[PDB]
């Protein structure tokens, strides 16, 4: 983990839209803090897997045994929007979280194909079957049109540290400020 | 001790470079920007999905001959 330019940090400011440097850097912080349990794919992983297939992301897990982890977090970027896919390995459930009710199950199948492929190459027979889609659950939704990135990062923190979603729209200003300081310190300030 | 490196963009473009495995990659990143008209605060250089720092070398990133560097764009949402 490392430090961001001041203008990337500024995307947390006010009601500005989070960009990829904030998303990816906080992901780094999150798995810096629980590295045996969580693997965080960066926000470019999905586009690359979609426009260039398993051969375009093959080498990104060169140093990771995905299947020893408990939780994979995969931030999804949709034009103007941040969303989140999670893979819980213990029970082979792929989930899709979004703070504006958007349903994109069309892309969790790309993920499923990805996981079955990776399992084949990493000689992991216990993961060549069994993947489920998650039964959708009530998670905190946003009431403005700018906090999707902030919601996605807070879902990641909560899932990573195994906390409940104990937050709502009115906490977002404080969370933007917490994420900002955590980023300046390169550590999660629980 | 030169090495060949490809720099692949979101537009499908590909550009080749010779660089010594122990020079820092900042000269390739700045070369690639000037040549393509790109603003370097709007693009991101990544090798095997990992970010590349200005000071990083092909050697300490463990690159080999003809390896590929991907360039991505700012995302907001």
């Amino acid at each position: 983990a490392s430090m961001l330019d001041m203008d990337d940090l500024a995307t947390l400011d006010g009601q500005n839209w989070l960009n990829d440097q904030v998303i990816n850097m906080y992901g780094e912080l999150i798995m810096d803090a629980v590295p045996d349990k969580v693997h965080f794919f960066n926000s470019f992983f999905h586009r690359q897997l979609v426009t260039k297939g398993y051969n375009g992301v093959k080498r990104w897990t060169k140093k990771v045994d995905l299947f020893k982890k408990s939780l994979l977090l995969i931030p999804i970027h949709l034009e103007v929007h941040w969303s989140l896919i999670t893979v819980t390995l213990s029970n082979r459930i792929i989930s899709f979280y979004d703070s504006q009710g958007i349903h994109f199950k069309f892309c969790v199948e790309n993920i499923r194909k990805y996981l079955l492929t990776e399992a084949r190459e990493k000689n992991r027979p216990e993961f060549l079957q069994g993947w489920q889609t998650a039964v959708t659950k009530c998670i905190p939704q946003q009431k403005n049109d700018s906090d999707c990135g902030v919601f996605v990062l807070q879902y990641c923190k909560c899932l990573a540290l195994e906390q409940p979603f104990q937050f709502s729209q009115e906490d977002m200003p404080r969370v933007r400020k917490r994420i900002y300081k955590e980023l300046c310190e390169c550590r999660l300030m629980d | 001790d030169h090495i060949n490196l490809k720099v692949a963009g979101q537009d499908g473009s590909v550009v080749q470079f010779k660089i010594k495995r122990h020079t820092p990659l900042s000269k390739l990143m700045k070369a690639y920007c000037e040549r393509q008209g790109l603003s370097m605060r709007q693009i991101r250089f990544r090798f095997d999905g990992q970010p590349i720092n200005e000071t990083d070398t092909p050697a300490q990133l463990e690159m080999e001959d003809e390896d590929t560097i991907d360039v991505f764009q700012q995302q907001t949402g």
